[PDB]
C-alpha cells in the first residue's frame, strides 16, 4: 500500500492554467509580539530607516519577479513550451 | 556571523550605520536585506 | 543553443573567452550570454541548474564554494554540446588545487599551471590597453601579483584610468572605452620588472632559471617569504644574478646569526631554530620536485656536503617526529612504524617530542623515501 | 685509507663499482677490499661499525632491511672520506622507496629512475659478456626483468655458460667460467630488441618517450593485463597503433562487464565496471598524466563518454576508498569535502554524520567533475591528455 501518484496532463489537453493568489501586507511594519517594549523600538526604527534608507525597491523587485517569472511553478517548467 | 539572531543582535549597530547621513557599505546592505526579508517571512525569534 | 567559438588563444583569461563568444554569436552584452547558458543549464537536465554563475566577475571554479565540482561539469557539457567544434574551455577556468605553497598557503590551477593563492587579484585586476585593442582577448596573467607590466608591449599594466577611476576588462568589454567617459583607454626600474614579468609567462629571462611556469610563481612566492612583503622585481633578478653564490650566502649569514643568536646551546638546538625560516619555507613550492624547485635543491646540496663540519652540528639538530614526516613525505604513523622496527634512532627511549637529529633523518630519506622527482640526483649534478 | 676510482660510469651497477675500485688500488679480491672498508669504519666512529655487509650481493639497500639508513650514511662517509674526488657512489645504490606501483607493489630507487620491485631479478642475474669484456663494467639493466637483450649489442643476455650459473658478483667482470677456466664466448628476437634498447633511455618509435621510470610503469602494467608473461611482442604490437589498441581494450572491457554486469545499471559500480583497468593504471609510477600515459588515455576516454547513454559512465557508483585514490586525499579529508558540502552523498545519513567509507556512495562523473576542480594538482593535470591524439 505505497500508493504512488502520478499527474500527467491529459491527452488532448490544449495547455494548463495555474491559478493563485499572493498577497503582500505591511503586517512588518510592526512585532506580533514583544514582551519587552525596548526591543519592539529598535525594530519598528529599524524598519522605519531602512525604509527611508535603502527603499523597498529591492526586496519588492526581488518577490516580484519571482511571482512574474514561473518559479512558484517549482519543476513543472523544466519542460515546457 | 551571518545567520539571523548573529546580525539581529547588531541592530542597535545597524541603526546608527544607517543613520549617518552617508551610504553604508555594499556588504552591510546585504545583511539588513537579509534582516529584512527574514522579517517579510515573519516567525519566533524567541527563547525560551 | 549552438554556438561558434572565436579563434581560441592559448593565453587567454575564462571571463574574455565568454566576452568574445558572447559578442560573437547573437548577444549584445555578455550578462544576457551567461543567462543563456543558465537557460540552457536548465533545458538540458543538470546540477549548475542552480549555481551557475551570471555576473562575470565570478567564473572560475575558485569563486563558488561547494559548487566548483558543479561549474566544471558545467563547463564541460558546455564544451561539448554548444560549439560546432569543441573548444578548450575548460582549460581556461582558474580552478582550486589541492597542493599547498611552502608555509601554509594554498593554489589556483590553471591549465597545467599552478598559481600560488596569495597572489591572485580578488579585485581591481589591470588590463594591457594596448594588447585588448590588438589582440582582443584579456591574457590570464593579468590576474597575479606578479604580472606588472605587459610581457609583449613592455608597459604597466593600466588598472586604472582618467575616464574610468578604476577599470577592468570583466566590465569592460574587450575595448577601450572607460566607464563613465566613453574614450579609448590608452594612456601609457621598468626593465628590471619588464624581464621578470616575460619571464612569467612561459619564457626565458638571463638571470632568471628555465623552471617550469608552475615552479616560477614558487619562486616569487619563496622571494615574498623571505622579503617579508612587497615583491619587488629588482632585488629578485640580481638575487637570481648571481645564483648558486648569493643564495649560499643567504643561508650562511642566516644560518651563522642563529648559531650565535641561539639561546640554548649546541645539542640540543633544533632545526627550527637554526635554518628554520629557509628549510620549511622552501621544502613545498609547486611540490619537492628537486629538478624543478630548484631552492629546496640548493638547500639540500648545501646542507648535504656540510652535514659533517662542525662536530656535526648540522647532523645532530634535533627535530621532531612532525619535522620528519614533512622533510620526507609520510605520516606519523608510517614513522611511528619505522621508528618501533628500529630504522629511526629515537636518542632517547620510551610522539612529538623533538627525538631525531637531521642527520639520521637526511640519511633516512636518502635511503628509503627518495622519490622519483624529489630525488637526490637531480641536484648533485648541479653547479 | 685513501683510495681512487677509475672511470665513473654512470649507467653501472654498485658491484661493478666496487669491483672496479677493488682491483684498481690494492685488492686483487673484492670480498677483502669490502672487508677493509668494514674496517675503516670500525676504527671510525660509526653506526655502520655493526651491519655492515661484507657480502657483494647484499650491499646495495634495499638488501638492506631496518639498516639501509646506515648503509647510506657510510656510503656518503666514504663519497667524501676515502677518494681523491668525491665518487658518485650512493647515486648508483638501488634503494626501497616509499612510493609504490598500481597493485600494491614496491618500489626501488636508483639514481633518478625508479623501478618496480616485482621485477628486480632476486636472483641469478644475467651478464652480456660481450659487453662486459668490451666495458669491463656491469650496467644496473641487467638486474632488471625487462631488461633480457642488450641495447648496445643486439645479443640476448646470457645467464650460464656451459660455468652453469654465471654473475658478475662472483665471477670479477672478466670472461671466466665457475668450474672451468676458458672465456665466456658464446652467443622474437627484433621485437625484444626494441624493448629492452628502449627501456634504457633511448627512442623506439612504436614505443612512447615517456621519462624512463615511467616505462617500467608500463611494463608492470602490461604485466598486469596479461596476468604474467611479460613478452615484447605483444607490448610492441599493443604500441604499435597506440591511440587505437588501447581504446578497443578498453571499449572491449568496458562493454563486457556492462553486458555481464549481475546488477542493474542504476546500481553498476565502478570497480566491477572498468575495475581493473582504472584502479590498475592509476598509479603505474606517480600519476603524472604526462608520462602515465595510459592513465591519461583512461581518463581521456571516460571524459569524453561522461554522458553518453543517460550518464552510463556519470552515474557509477564509487566508494569513499576510491575517491581516496582517484585523487590523491585521505578519507578524512574526504570526510571535510563531504561535511563542506563539497561532495553530494546521494544517500542521507540524517544523524550528526557517520562516515562509512565503505559504501558506494558516490557518482563517478562528480568525482570526476571533483578532480576536475579542488584536486588538478601539478602535473595530474588535465590539460595534458586532452592536447593529444
Ligand atoms: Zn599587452
Ligand atoms: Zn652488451
Amino acid at each position: 500500500p505505497h500508493q504512488v501518484d502520478f499527474c500527467h496532463v491529459p491527452y488532448g489537453a490544449s495547455h494548463i492554467e495555474c491559478s493563485f493568489s499572493v498577497s503582500f501586507s505591511s503586517e512588518l511594519r510592526q512585532p506580533y509580539k514583544c514582551n519587552s517594549s525596548k526591543v519592539k523600538q529598535t525594530l519598528v526604527q529599524l524598519v522605519e530607516l531602512y525604509e527611508t534608507k535603502i527603499g523597498w525597491t529591492e526586496l519588492a523587485t526581488r518577490y516580484l519577479m519571482n511571482i512574474c517569472n514561473g518559479k512558484w511553478l517549482w519543476k513543472n517548467t523544466r519542460k515546457a513550451y | 556571523g551571518k545567520d539571523f539572531f548573529s546580525i539581529l543582535q547588531q541592530a542597535e549597530h545597524y541603526i546608527e550605520v544607517l543613520s549617518a547621513n552617508k551610504t553604508p557599505a555594499q556588504e552591510t546592505i546585504n545583511d539588513m536585506h537579509f534582516l529584512m526579508a527574514n522579517l517579510i517571512k515573519g516567525g519566533m525569534f524567541q527563547h525560551k | 543553443m549552438f554556438l561558434q567559438r572565436p579563434k581560441p588563444y592559448s593565453d587567454e583569461s575564462l571571463e574574455s573567452f565568454f566576452i568574445r563568444v558572447a559578442n560573437k554569436n547573437g548577444y549584445g552584452d555578455v550578462h544576457r550570454f551567461l543567462e543563456a547558458t543558465k537557460r540552457f543549464l536548465q533545458d538540458i537536465d543538470h546540477n549548475g541548474y542552480q549555481t551557475f554563475p551570471t555576473d562575470i566577475t565570478r567564473i572560475n571554479p575558485y569563486s563558488a564554494k561547494n559548487s566548483s565540482s558543479a561549474r566544471t561539469a558545467s563547463f564541460l557539457k558546455l564544451a561539448q554540446l554548444t560549439f560546432n567544434e569543441p573548444p578548450e574551455l575548460l582549460g581556461l577556468a582558474i580552478n582550486r588545487t589541492n597542493m599547498k605553497y611552502s608555509p601554509s598557503t594554498s593554489a589556483v590551477v590553471r591549465g597545467a599551471e599552478v598559481f600560488p593563492r596569495s597572489l591572485l587579484r580578488t579585485h581591481s585586476i589591470p588590463c594591457c590597453p594596448l594588447c585588448l585593442r590588438e589582440n582582443g582577448y584579456a591574457s590570464y596573467l593579468w590576474h597575479f601579483q606578479g604580472y606588472e607590466y605587459c610581457h609583449s608591449h613592455n608597459v604597466p599594466l593600466i588598472t586604472t584610468c582618467s575616464c574610468g577611476k578604476e577599470f577592468d576588462y570583466r566590465v569592460s568589454g574587450l575595448k577601450g572605452i572607460c566607464c563613465k567617459c566613453k574614450e579609448p583607454i590608452t594612456l601609457t626600474g621598468h626593465e628590471a620588472a619588464c624581464t621578470v614579468s616575460n619571464w612569467l609567462a612561459g619564457h626565458e629571462s638571463k638571470p632568471l632559471p628555465n623552471l617550469p611556469k608552475s615552479y616560477r610563481w614558487g619562486l616569487v612566492h619563496w622571494w615574498m617569504g623571505i622579503k617579508d612583503s612587497e615583491f619587488d622585481h629588482f632585488s629578485f633578478v640580481q638575487f637570481f644574478s648571481n645564483w648558486p653564490r648569493s643564495f649560499h650566502s643567504i643561508i650562511e649569514d642566516e644560518v651563522e646569526f642563529n648559531l650565535e643568536h641561539a639561546v640554548v646551546s649546541t645539542s640540543e638546538l633544533r632545526l627550527k631554530d637554526l635554518l628554520g625560516r629557509l628549510f620549511f619555507g622552501s621544502i613545498r613550492l609547486p611540490e619537492r620536485n628537486l629538478q624543478h624547485n630548484i631552492i629546496l635543491g640548493e638547500l639540500l646540496c648545501y646542507l648535504e656536503n656540510r652535514l659533517w663540519q662542525d662536530k656535526g652540528l648540522i647532523a645532530n639538530l634535533k627535530m621532531n617526529a612532525l619535522e620528519a614526516t614533512v622533510m620526507l613525505n609520510c605520516s606519523l604513523d608510517q614513522i611511528a612504524s619505522m621508528v618501533e622496527q628500529r630504522i629511526l634512532k629515537p636518542n632517547r627511549k620510551s610522539v612529538t617530542d623533538y627525538l631525531f637529529h637531521f642527520g639520521d633523518i637526511f640519511c633516512l630519506w636518502l635511503a628509503e623515501f627518495q622519490s622519483d622527482e624529489f630525488n637526490r640526483s637531480f641536484y648533485v649534478s648541479r653547479w
